[PDB]
């Protein structure tokens, strides 16, 4: 079980997160700086977010040994995922929040019926509060319940390049990111983030309380910023390379605006239409719960 | 104490997008006989055809 560590499940250290800065790994805090910010004459307003309708898909138990945690990490960051929004996997998960259910979430991220001995997991109460909230994403696709997209992205930007006087205020000028590069760097970081066990960071974002939370948000303010950037890459429209001195540089065109497609079909990772339907309803939950 | 003979390769600039060619092209040039106007015209024609 591992019970739960007080101060997070992310303070354990068995499973952490390191972006591979080429031949040598690093920490998310250490990577953010290699990037600078260019203020352009465009402005976004921080728009309020609507509440999420409470109606997570009912319990079914088809027998699949569903890799729910693996599926989640794949769509947001994964390189060209397929059938991400199919209905069967989530429905199975929602069974989890149920008081008294022989169905334990494996530590490795695989869900089971009944149990096992050889495999340690997360105590049933930690997962109960988790699936209470991320089961809802399941039906994000329905015509009626479906979430926005062209507007949640007014938040992505403040975090990635949000100046402190800017996230203190409401409006931030449209920025333009640019950082050093190794050519295959955009895909390379996206290939890397896929294995962070992003389950651990979320299954504890619903279990931590009033003080343990105040300390959690003030430390992992990076581990969040990271997956936000890699995600904001697929969305922004034009990638321009600058050849200076003996250096080479990647510019991400606009941090805060949904172009609606492409980014660079070759220079980065792309988002299908069944991705904007997903990544959107995702951010609508983590953001709200986050703040 | 006399001089010598070397080459510069125009490295004294450090501005990119110019000086693409390097030292070695000059060495190749000072090896063939001096080409006259009609010889150059002939040489252009031959490589073209």
């Amino acid at each position: 079980m591992l019970q739960q560590p007080t101060g997070g499940y992310t303070t354990l250290e068995q499973f952490a997160f390191t972006i591979r800065n080429d031949g040598t790994n690093a920490t998310p805090t250490q990577f953010l700086q290699l990037l600078s910010y260019e203020a352009t004459e465009n402005e976004l307003v921080k728009k309020t977010i609507p509440t999420p309708e409470t109606h997570l898909p009912s319990a079914r138990n088809v027998p699949g040994n569903v890799y729910i945690e693996d599926a989640i990490t794949q769509a947001l960051f994964g390189i060209s995922a397929q059938n991400v929004n199919a209905h069967g996997y989530f429905s199975r998960l929602s069974a989890l929040a149920l008081p008294n259910t022989s169905a334990r979430l494996g530590l490795d991220g695989v869900i089971y019926n009944s149990e096992t001995i050889n495999i340690p997991f997360y105590d049933p109460a930690a997962v109960a509060n988790f699936a209470a909230t991320y089961a809802k994403l399941g039906n994000a696709s329905t015509p009626r319940y479906r979430a926005d997209m062209i507007d949640i992205y007014a938040h992505v930007g403040l975090e990635l390049a949000g100046t402190d006087a800017e996230r203190a205020a409401g409006v931030m000028p449209v920025k333009r990111a640019k950082f050093d590069s190794w050519e295959g760097s955009l895909i390379s970081l996206s290939r890397d983030v896929v294995n962070w066990k992003i389950l651990a960071f979320l299954i504890d974002l619903c279990s931590l309380e009033g003080e343990a939370l105040r300390a959690f948000k003030t430390r992992n303010r990076d581990v969040f910023r990271m997956m936000l950037f890699i995600m904001s890459t697929a969305v922004a429209a034009n990638v321009v390379n600058r050849k200076v001195t003996k250096r080479v540089d990647r510019v991400l065109e606009y941090i805060g605006v949904n172009s609606m497609r492409t980014a660079g079909r070759t220079a980065t990772i792309t988002y299908d239409l069944s991705r904007h339907e997903f990544a959107a309803k995702f951010l609508q939950l983590t953001f709200t719960r986050w703040n | 104490r006399y001089h010598e003979s070397v080459l510069e390769i125009a490295d004294i600039f450090d501005q990119a997008d110019f000086i693409q060619t390097s030292d070695a092209v000059r060495q190749l040039r000072a090896l063939m006989p001096t080409l006259s106007t009609s010889q150059i015209r002939h040489a252009i024609e031959r490589i073209a055809q």
